[PDB]
Order: structure tokens, then sequence, then C-alpha cells
RNA sequence: GUAAAGCGCACGCAGGCGGUUUGUUAAGUCAGAUGUGAAAUCCCCGGGCUCAACCUGGGAACUGCAUCUGAUACUGGCAAG
RNA sequence: CGGCCCCCUGGACGAAGACUGACGCUCAGGUGCGAAAGCGUGGGGAGCAAACAGGAUUAGAUACCCUGGUAGUCCACGCCG
């Protein structure tokens, strides 16, 4: 399946921007500076990512939806690219590091924030006084802000999908608690952490990233639709 | 050596009759016994490792008629015979006379039943054994000296015990006043709150 | 450190099982009272507590606090001690037996009468 | 100058997992080999191969076939200076059973279970932990 | 009435309190706070505990 | 977050329980302390001291601090075979390789907590701060490897992929 | 490291230790061979005096010693690398 | 150990040609060795400065902060380093 391969190169290809100083952990998926900037093994990183989006296919007929984590003020462009649907959710710019385990409150922002999005869009917000009535649209955006990523989604991801494991310590330890693997993207100058599966691979610049994800979620989201439009035939064959 | 003396209180902590003072009055009926016995009965109280240990041989003393300083001698031969202590000490204290007589129903109290030993109304082997601490083994008899063969408190004792204090391990007949103890029980027989293993990893330590 | 460098430095030592002192390698000893003390302790709880220094009749001179209950002692009596430190109080390394000789406890009795005193007044 | 070669056989096998590899080569002692045979048949070491530049050399695969489970330290304990010899009956299971000793006896190294049934003693090489 | 009775037999006013609130607010408070005081734990000196759910302005 | 062995249904032994303050104007402390340790009645590791507001939510602290937020060395099945010793933050214990099962004798509450954790089967002395609050580590620092199950045929479970990878 | 505790530092004989290979030896190593190790109150197996305490026959770690024979997997001695 | 250099000389740091072949490791004993002042005798003392004097500070002011000012600081070898 030359086609993991392929994307890999096509990303790869950006030859970093990043100092010759490199992740000490990371070491082997890493080649020889080249006047003080950092270039990764473009050869050793293409068997690594045909590994990892064959397992990608494997969950697609497992799972419920995926959860893209790790956004942040440089990274969420990349991934609203990745995601093409709504069988996969998304932020777009920061993410509040954990849900996983404190999904009693999660769950009660939700219900304040729909409640209060229904009142402010058929114009009925306005009780008590108007300052009040503003101070409610106020605590609306706040909330929508808050929620973008998770305003959508029916429970508890069966997958997660993190590009930036160095503010996201705190969520892959409640998804492992949670029993939901982790599918990692991980850079060459950023520390790989207890996931189950890793993509080696370099993250300078949004023309990088946005493939990466992108190669990642194709297995798997078509993977799904595939999955379920044979649930349909399964069924519809006795009544045909 | 019959201790008696200070002897409901054990039984008041314990909750069995420890088989001292039965009838009527063993636990409760007409005995005032942890029915808010005392003026006090509001505060939380504390065990430790050394509590439970100190009540299970609490206990054992009484239960088998016996005290602390005959246990410590039942250990000096339980350990010179070997094999797992807990099992021999057992062994040796429900192989006591005074509980082959109590069994019987010869007296049917702790108490009583030590009486009738040490008072020459006990007789092994057809001489008088005046020895509670006798040690007694499967097919042995038990028969009672002439000149006690006419207690009325013998006679009304094994009456009372008629089969609810007579086990199926012994034989015997309350017209003759004499039985076979047939078989010596272990644990599984008898009750399972005592523990004699345990009592001995304190006293060797 | 090395197994045999310990063979070539012997160790430092201490006895973990016995710091309170004891003369004549025995629990209880005599000797005449000497002195009396009312003394202020260690510690800011305080009291005018009452002491004892006893002269030992094997030669050496020791401070001791009368225990159990009360201050019945003489200044001169010949009465029993045993080792056992009653903490805070000044030189204090020893007690005095309250039930021997001119020892004696003050009010009937709930306790012991080998330390607090008094002939037998209940079980 | 390191006085014991065959403390360096262990730290080379601990430091070996620790580091993620999956071989390591050292010089090696006749003893050395009679050691990893032992390991090999026991199943704390996985393979060996015995081959020459000027002396003798031990190249070694490791226990991260698995990585950690039930072994996560292996020691020498007759080295160097302290030495202690066990007899024919003293030889022992170290963890209640959940381990072996590696013995030298007067007939070669073999297992401390092997060293018992044949009534032979000797010197106490290394215990897994 | 139903707190200071756990406390007049002394079984509970640690959670008794707790359970005041739960069942007030099932019927229709938006909001109750308590606080109890007396001389609590059976202490020679008195003590004092609180506890608010839900709102209550002021 | 820290993951742990299997359970069913818990037991909530909680061995002591203890009050806090430094109270004064705006910012103070004025909870509670609790300590327990969580098990399945036979075997497992978790150990939490949490403390809050009051003592419904000081022991609640407590038993998530026992199943999550703590750095444990695991266990497998209600019994021990790897008598070792060790450290975990300061908190030593021994256990030298000896019969399993009987000879079971602790002191104070310890005899307990043993029950629950899964070492009561062999045990030795303990040494490092002698305090009932941190000392109950037994199955962390006394057990150095993650899985001690009760077949004699564990010194060969790891041989049987070594000797195939041959 | 800081809790009591690394020599103030180098160089290095005595003692302790000894990469790697062969020859050679065998102090310690271990196995073998055989003798000694009274007596119970201790221990293990018996037994008796009303049990027991107590005393005891046989066996014994007698917690202690003995030397020859054999070995070279180990460390030590010595010779050339 | 502080300007920088030379003369004598130690020690390190690289690299090729070439050379010996455990000549190794550690180190009770050990001889040898000073940051500073102290210090024996010699040179030197421009500035600064303990004391001593006198101010200023203050519930007082030996501490604080100041001014004069001597030994000292500065060199060479030496003494328990």
């Amino acid at each position: 399946a030359t086609v993991s391969m392929r994307d890999m190169l096509k990303a790869g290809v950006h030859f970093g921007h990043q100092t010759r100083y490199w992740n000490p952990k990371m070491k082997p998926f890493i080649f020889g500076a080249r006047n003080k900037v950092h270039i990764i093994n473009l050869e050793k990183t293409v068997p690594m990512f045909n590994e990892a989006l064959a397992e990608l296919n494997k969950i697609a007929s497992r799972k419920g939806k995926i959860l893209f984590v790790g956004t942040k003020r440089a990274a969420s462009e990349a991934v609203k690219d990745a995601a093409l649907s709504c069988d996969q959710f998304f932020v777009n710019h920061r993410w509040l590091g954990g849900m996983l385990t404190n999904w009693k409150t999660v769950r009660q922002s939700i219900k304040r924030l729909k409640d209060l999005e229904t009142q402010s869009q058929d114009g009925t917000f306005d009780k008590l006084t108007k300052k009040e009535a503003l101070m409610r649209t106020r605590e609306l955006e706040k909330l929508e802000n808050s929620l973008g990523g998770i305003k959508d989604m029916g429970g508890l991801p069966d997958a997660l999908f993190v590009i930036d494991a160095d503010h996201e310590h705190i969520a892959i330890k409640e998804a492992n608690n949670l029993g939901i693997p982790v599918f990692a993207i991980v850079d060459t100058n950023s520390d790989p952490d207890g996931v189950d599966f890793v993509i080696p691979g370099n993250d300078d610049a949004i023309r990088a990233v946005t493939l990466y994800l992108g190669a990642v979620a194709a297995t798997v989201r078509e993977g799904r639709s595939q999955d379920l439009a044979s649930q349909a035939e399964e069924s519809f064959v006795e009544a045909e | 050596a019959r201790y008696l003396g200070p002897k409901l209180k054990l039984s008041r902590r314990e909750g069995t009759d420890l088989f001292l003072k039965s009838g009527v009055r063993a636990i409760d009926t007409k005995c005032k016994i942890e029915q808010a016995p005392g003026q006090h009965g509001a505060r939380k109280p504390r065990l430790s490792d050394y509590g439970v240990q100190l009540r299970e041989k609490q206990k054992v003393r009484r239960i088998y008629g016996v005290l602390e300083r005959q246990f410590r001698n039942y250990y000096k031969e339980a350990a010179r015979l070997k094999g797992n202590t807990g099992e021999n000490l057992l062994a040796l204290l429900e192989g006591r006379l005074d509980n082959v007589v109590y069994r019987m129903g010869f007296g049917a109290t702790r108490a009583e039943a030590r009486q009738l030993v040490s008072h020459k109304a006990i007789m092994v082997n057809g001489r008088v054994v005046n020895i509670a601490s006798y040690q007694v083994s499967p097919n042995d008899v038990v028969s009672i000296r002439e000149k006690a063969k006419k207690q009325s408190r013998v006679k009304a004792a094994l009456e009372l015990a008629e089969q609810r204090e007579k086990p199926t391990w012994l034989e015997v007949d309350a017209g003759k006043m004499e039985g076979t103890f047939k078989r010596k029980p272990e644990r599984s027989d008898l009750s399972a709150d005592i523990n004699e293993h345990l009592i001995v990893e304190l006293y060797s330590k | 450190a090395t197994v045999n460098q310990l063979v070539r430095k012997p160790r430092a030592r201490k006895v973990a099982k016995s710091n309170v002192p004891a003369l004549e390698a025995c629990p209880q000893k005599r000797g005449v009272c000497t002195r009396v003390y009312t003394t202020t302790p260690k510690k800011p709880n305080s009291a005018l507590r009452k002491v004892c220094r006893v002269r030992l009749t094997n030669g050496f001179e020791v401070t001791s606090y009368i225990g159990g209950e009360g201050h019945n002692l003489q200044e001169h009596s010949v009465i029993l001690i045993r080792g056992g430190r009653v903490k805070d109080l000044p030189g204090v390394r020893y007690h005095t037996v309250r039930g021997a000789l001119d020892c004696s406890g003050v009010k009937d009795r709930k306790q012991a009468r080998s330390k607090y005193g008094v002939k037998r007044p209940k079980a | 100058s390191m006085q014991d070669p065959i403390a360096d056989m262990l730290t080379r096998i601990r430091n070996g997992q620790a580091a993620n590899k999956a071989a390591v080569t050292m010089p090696s002692s006749k003893l050395k080999v009679a050691i990893a045979n032992v390991l090999k048949e026991e199943g704390f070491i996985e393979d060996f191969k015995v081959e020459g530049d000027t002396k003798p050399e031990l190249e070694l695969t490791l226990k991260y076939f698995q990585g950690k489970a039930v072994v996560e330290s292996i020691q020498r304990v007759s080295r160097p200076g302290l030495r202690i010899y066990k007899r024919k009956d003293e030889l022992p299971k170290v963890m209640a059973g959940l381990g072996i000793a590696v013995v030298s006896t007067s007939k070669g190294v073999m297992t401390d279970r092997a060293a018992r049934q044949a009534g032979l003693g000797g010197e106490i090489i290394c215990y897994v932990a | 009435d139903s707190i200071t009775s756990q406390l007049e037999r002394r079984v509970m006013f640690r959670r008794a309190m707790k359970r005041a609130v739960q069942n007030a607010m099932r019927l229709g408070a938006k909001g109750i706070k308590v606080e109890v005081s007396g001389r609590l734990g059976g202490a020679e000196i008195a003590r004092t505990e609180w506890y608010r759910e839900g709102r209550v302005p002021l | 977050a820290h993951i742990e062995k299997q359970a069913g249904e818990l037991q909530e032994k909680l061995i002591a329980v203890n009050r806090v303050s430094k109270t004064v104007k705006g910012g103070r402390i004025f909870s509670f302390t609790a300590l327990t340790v969580v098990g399945d009645g036979n075997g497992r590791v978790g150990f939490g001291y949490g403390k809050a507001r009051e003592v419904p939510a000081a022991i609640q602290k407590a038993m998530e601090k026992a199943r999550r937020n703590m750095i444990n060395v695991a266990l497998n099945n209600g019994t021990l075979q790897h008598p070792v010793k060790g450290v975990h933050t300061g908190s030593r214990v021994f256990m030298q390789p000896a019969s399993e099962g009987t000879g079971i004798i602790a002191g104070g509450a310890m005899r307990a907590v043993l029950e629950v954790a899964g070492v009561h089967n062999v045990l030795a002395k303990a040494y490092g701060s002698t305090n009932p609050i941190n000392v109950v580590r037994a199955t962390i620092d006394g057990l150095e490897n993650m899985n001690s199950p009760e077949m004699v045929a564990a010194k060969r479970g790891k041989s049987v992929e070594e000797i195939l990878g041959k």
C-alpha cells in the first residue's frame, strides 16, 4: 500500500525550519544538519507511516468517533483540513487538556451552552434588564469558545488524535484510564509519551501537518463509511 | 485453679455464654448481659492486632474450662510431639477429662463438670482419676465412683443436657452412670471462631 | 564502602534496647534520702513538682521522682528505688517505689499498690 | 582496569534492556562463555556467538524479545573480594522459587536444580531478581 | 427541626444537614444555606459548621 | 490517570482519619484528612491520602488518590511469591524468601492492611518512617516486578518465549 | 550533595584485589572416604509416676573436630606471552 | 592560580610513524605540598585598614555609618597545611 509513502515524502520535503537542536529521544529518525537547520531522515520515516495507516484502517469498523486534540494557536488550520466530516470532531484554536475523567462537568456545560444558544437565536434572551441580557450573551460567547471541539460529540471518543504531545500529557493519562488507545503524530523537537502507536515526523510550518493528519484520517474515515454501508446491506439483503 | 470469682464478666464481652452458668440464662433471658450493662455505652472503642489475639485466647481459656497457665504446658507438649501446632493444641484441650465429662452431660456446666472430676466422682478404667487435665483418647471408658452414684445433681444434669449438649462422637448411659468416649473431634466438628496457630505465632516471637 | 574495608575499620555501635540508667545490674536497689527539692521542670507545662536526691548504699548518688500519688517521703529515710526516667523533671533517671518502706500513696486505691501504694481496699 | 568482567557482563545486559537495544558485545573470559550457556538454556538470555580478533569475544542477544516482566535486574554474588561458597544441599532457588542461582560446580557451570539432584556443591556465581 | 433531632440524639451532623438540602431542592428551592452550631462532637468547648448549595442572594 | 489491577467490587478500607487547620482572615486551611487503602479483599495495589472541606469530600479525595494520581508497581493474583526488599519515597519494607500463606503476624492495624494488599503470604520487617500513613506501601517497594503469580512455573514463564526466540 | 558521616589533595610500598590466553600447581572451593562427637532435663522419636510438672531409653543439630584420596569449573601461587 | 611575555620546567589536549607487552587497580604506613590571615627572619608599605582617638547614628551605640591612623594588606623562603 504504497499510497501512505507518497504523502510522507510529499509532506516531508519542507526539510525543517528549526535550528540543528533536536529531542534526544527522537534521535533514530534524525538525519544530520545542513547549515544549522534540522532535516529528518525521509527514507527512515516511510516504513513507520505505512504500519500506522494500516492500523487506523482496522479500527474504522470499531470506531465510534474521533477527537483531534493537541490544538493550539498554530496547529488548528491543519486539524480543520484533516477532519473533512462531523463523523470526526475538532476545535479551532486552543484545547483544554483533559476532558476524559471530569466528563461530569463537561456534559453539564454542553447543556448550558445549547439551552442559552436556543434563547439567543430565537430572540428571547431578553429577561430582567438589558444589562443582564447582554451579560448572558457574553457568557454564551465564552461557552462556545470553551466547547468548540466537544459541543457536538456524542459521549467519549474510541481513539484520540494528538499532534502535540507537549501540553497533552493530562489528556493522554485520562484517555488511557477510560480504556481508549492513543494514535499520535510527534515532532523531531518534541518528546514522545506513553502512547500505543506513533508516526515519527516533523511538524514545522502549515504545509507538512495538514497532509500527515489528512493521510491518517482517510484510512479510518472511509473505512467507517464502508462498515456503515455494509450494515445497511446485511439487513436489506433479507428484505430483497 | 477453677478460676470462677468474677466469672460472667468475660462472657459479657464475648457474646458466648462460655458454657459457665447455662440453663435458662445462657446468653440473655433473666441474665441482664449485653442489654446495656452498666452506666456507660456511648463512646467508640479501639482494637489492635493484640486485641483480636487477646479476645481469641479469652474465648479458648473458658470454653475448654482451662487457664493461660494450663495452655502454656499444652504448648510445651504440642511442640515436643511435632505437627501443625494449632491442631495439636486443640486435640489436647478437647482431650481433657473435664470436656469428655461435660459433653456427656454429667455436669451441664464447666464448673459442675470439673467439680465431679476433682471431687472423686469420676473414674477412668475403674480407678478414680481426680485430674481434669487427664488425657483421654478414643474408645476409653469413664465411669462413677460408688459413693458418688447417689448424686441427685448428676441425674438432673444429664436430662437438662438430653440431645442439646450431647454430641455424636460419644456414647453414654444415664442408668448405669457410665459411658464410652468413642472419638476425639477437631475444629470442623466444633465451633470455628477459636484459632490456636495464631496464638503460637504471638508467643514465639 | 567495601566489606573488607569494614574489617579494617570497626563499626560504631550503641545499644538500641537500653537507655534508662540503673545500678548493681538489677531492677530495684536501696538507699537513704538526703534532700528534697520542690522544683519547676522543662517544657512550658509547669507545676511545683517534688523530687528527692537519694544516697544509694552502693556508692553512687541520684535524683528520683516521688511517683505514684502524693508526697509522704521523709528527708533521711531508707527507701527502695526503681530505674525509670520521669522525663522533664531535673536529673530524674529513677522513680520511688510507693508500696515499699516509708512511702505510701494518698487516699484509698483503684490503681497498683507496687507503685501508688496503700494496702488492699478492693479487688 | 576493572577487576570483575562478569559484573560488566551483567551490567551490559541490564543497561542493554534500559537502552532499548537487542544486542550487547564484550571481551570474553572462558568463565563468561560457561556462564552465558546456563543463562541461555534457563531463558534469561536469548542467544550468543563466539568470534576472534586477538582474543576470544562474546556477543549476546537480550531478553528485549519481551522486555521486563519477572526479571528487572541480574547481579553476581561471588565476585573479586567477597566470595561465598554453598554445599550440595543448600543451593538455593532465589525469590521463594520464582528464580535460580547460577552455580559453578567442580563438574562445570550448571543451574542449582541439577547441581542439587547430582549432589555436587560449589561457588554461587549470579542470581536473577 | 430534623437536623437538630440527629444532634440531640448524637447520631450525625456531618451528612444529616446535606440530606436536608437534597430533600429541600427536589420539592422546589433554587437554593438553601445551612449553619449548624452547638457543642458538636462531644467537645467541652463550642463548634460551628456550615454548608451552602444553589443560590441564596441577600 | 494512573492504572491499577482488577477488582470487580471494592472495599474502602479506611484505616485512619484526621483533621488539619491553620484558620485565619482571608485565605485559610479548615479541611479534614482521611486515609484509605483500596482493594478487593485478597490483593490489589492502591493507596491514597487525601483531604477536603468536610468528612464526605475528605474520604472521596482519599479513594481517588488510591485508584489514580499515584505511582504503584503492579501485582498479579491475590498472592505474593517474589519476596524482595525496596524503597519508595523513603519508606523501606524487607521481605526474605520463605514459606507462603502461614506465619502472618504484624501489629496494630497492619495485619488488615496486608490482607487487601496481596502480600500477607510473604512479609518481613519495616524500616524508614514507621507511621501507618506511609508504611502501607508493602505491595509496591516490597514487590519489584509487575506480576508475581501463584503457579511456581513463573520462572519458566518468560523462559518459554526466550528459547522459542533462539 | 545537603539529615551523623568522603580522607584537604597527589604519588604510591605493605595488605586486599587481578584484562586475556596457555603451561603448571592446588592455599580457599566442592565432592569422595572414614573415625569422633556419653547422658536426659534442650531437640526428634518413644515411655512411665493420677495426667502434668518431673525423670528417662534410642536418635541428634552433639551446633565442635580430624586427615587422606580425587577434581579443575572458580579465585590464589609461579613461568612465558 | 589574573597584565602580558621570555628562561627553566611540570601537567593536559589532538594525531601519524614507531616501540615495549598486566610492567595493572586500589591504597593502612608514608614522604611531599597553604586560600587567607597567623608567622620566623629579610625587602616593601602609594592607597586602604584592625586597634586607638573622635564624630554620627539611638530606647543606647562596642554592632550601624564616617574620618583620621598604626600594625596589617604586598613579596621571598620557612612551620603544625
